[PDB]
This record gives structure tokens, sequence and C-alpha cells, in this order.
């Protein structure tokens, strides 16, 4: 959700997203959210699932 | 046309066969190789496992 005039100054002015991180620091952090998901659902099948 | 426009012709031959009698009395010996080693590895990022 936005509001009209934010989005009227955004596209007057052109702007565009910009960073300065590269490539793999984004992979390695997706690295990390799969690999949590995968520790619990280890847990999971050895402790839980009956 | 006569023998002074072959000067530099005679110069060529001439340095050519001074190059080739001069190595063939040139002294030579053998060289001890002292450089064996083995340094010339590689890097990079390890591609380390998830889960």
């Amino acid at each position: 959700a936005v509001e009209l005039e934010q989005l009227a100054a955004y596209g007057l002015t052109g702007a565009y997203p910009r960073t300065n991180h590269s490539v793999d620091t984004i992979v390695k952090t997706v690295n990390n959210i799969s690999a949590t998901y995968s520790t619990i659902a280890q847990m999971l099948s050895t402790i839980d699932l009956d | 046309m006569a023998s002074t426009t072959r000067l530099v012709n005679d110069r060529k031959q001439l340095e050519q066969q001074v190059k080739d009698d001069a190595r063939i009395l040139a002294d030579a010996r053998g060289l001890n190789i002292t450089t064996v080693a083995n340094d010339s590895a590689t890097g990079g990022q390890a591609i380390r496992n998830v889960g």
C-alpha cells in the first residue's frame, strides 16, 4: 500500500532501486533461511513425527 | 649501379657471419637449476554444504 502523492513523486523523478551489496551475500542469506527450515524439519521428523 | 650499391647487404652478411662464428668458439658450460618448488597453488571460495 502506497499513497498517490508518494507514487507520483517517485515516478516524476525517475527513481530506481540501488544497492551496494554483492550477489553472494543474498544467496548466503537465502541458504541460511533454507538451513533453518531444514533444521526444524529434521528435529520434528526425529522427535515429533507420530 | 656499382659495387657501392652492395654495401648494406655486405654489412648484413658480415654481421650474420660474425655472430655465427662467434657462437662456435664461445665456451659453453652447464648451469645448476636451483628453482624447483611446488608453489603454484590456486585460491577461491569453498563450496560449503548447507543442511
